[PDB]
RNA sequence: UAGGU
């Protein structure tokens, strides 16, 4: 009785699409019967189909577990470094799903909303791996509410077609080196004043 | 002011770390265009329909 | 138009 109950953003909210509100991507896309409110201000950006997992191509299964780990680290490093030039990157999430709406999705949460807007304004005129990058503001805020639970512990029985994020995590060595590298870069852009 | 105090404090503990803007990136796939698209901008390529998202 | 409040 401490507060009023609500249903906004939930699967009981039959007007707004719960999946687009939490995951930033819906299998129905622009033809969805439920509302996809696209934010004008956000800290998180979306680059759909940015990560092409080699295992989903010809000769994909020609790689060792070490080679696949070094390859994804190269991609996560290539993503984090380039996005850092727009602002402080709080979190970088890469989706390993196979559904059309989530395959290779790269979400980037910046610290300031202006850094996110400057990113999509510049990215939408750039290229990555011989493909033009699509960039837009995403309503995703808490990635815990968008990730699949049964994929964290063991594997999800829905597989790559899960409508929740199957985030591919990079090596902890690379993630730690990236956070320390960004703090130094941000500290160095502070001694100027 | 403790701002310049904490800044030089953070910098000194991160002496053996490279800033992110310096990091040598071998095989960076950014700004790489497919053959023949040197004069096509990313906006013109998306509107051409040759590069659709998997949803479409 | 769902499995996730
Ligand atoms: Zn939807
Ligand atoms: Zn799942």
């Amino acid at each position: 009785a401490s507060h009023l109950a609500s249903i906004y953003g939930t699967e009981q909210d039959k007007v707004n699409c719960s999946f687009y509100y939490k995951i930033g991507a819906c299998r129905h896309g622009e033809r969805c019967s439920r509302k996809h409110v696209k934010p004008n201000f956000s800290q998180t950006i979306l680059c759909p189909n940015m990560y092409k997992n080699p295992i989903h191509e010809p000769n994909g299964k020609k790689f060792t577990q070490r080679e696949l780990a070094e390859q994804f680290d190269a991609f996560y490093e290539d993503m984090f470094c380039e996005f850092s030039k727009y602002g402080e990157v709080e979190q970088l999430v890469v989706c390993d799903n196979v559904g059309d709406h989530l395959v290779g999705n790269v979400y980037v949460r910046f610290k300031y909303e202006e850094s996110a807007q400057n990113a999509i304004d510049d990215l939408n005129s750039r290229w990555y791996s011989q493909r033009p990058v699509y960039a837009e503001l995403s309503p995703v805020t808490d990635f815990r509410e968008a990730c699949c639970r049964q994929h964290e512990t063991s594997e999800c029985q829905r597989g790559g077609l899960c409508n929740f994020m199957h985030a591919k995590k990079p090596s902890p060595q690379l993630l730690r080196d990236l956070v320390l590298a960004q703090r130094k870069y941000l500290a160095l852009n502070a001694a100027e004043e | 002011e403790r701002s310049v105090r904490s800044i030089e404090q953070e910098l000194e503990q991160l002496r053996d770390v490279t800033p992110i803007n310096q990091w040598k990136r071998k095989r960076s796939l950014w700004d790489i265009k497919p053959p023949g698209y040197e004069l096509v901008t990313a906006d013109q390529a998306k509107m051409s329909g040759v590069f659709p998202l998997p949803g479409a």
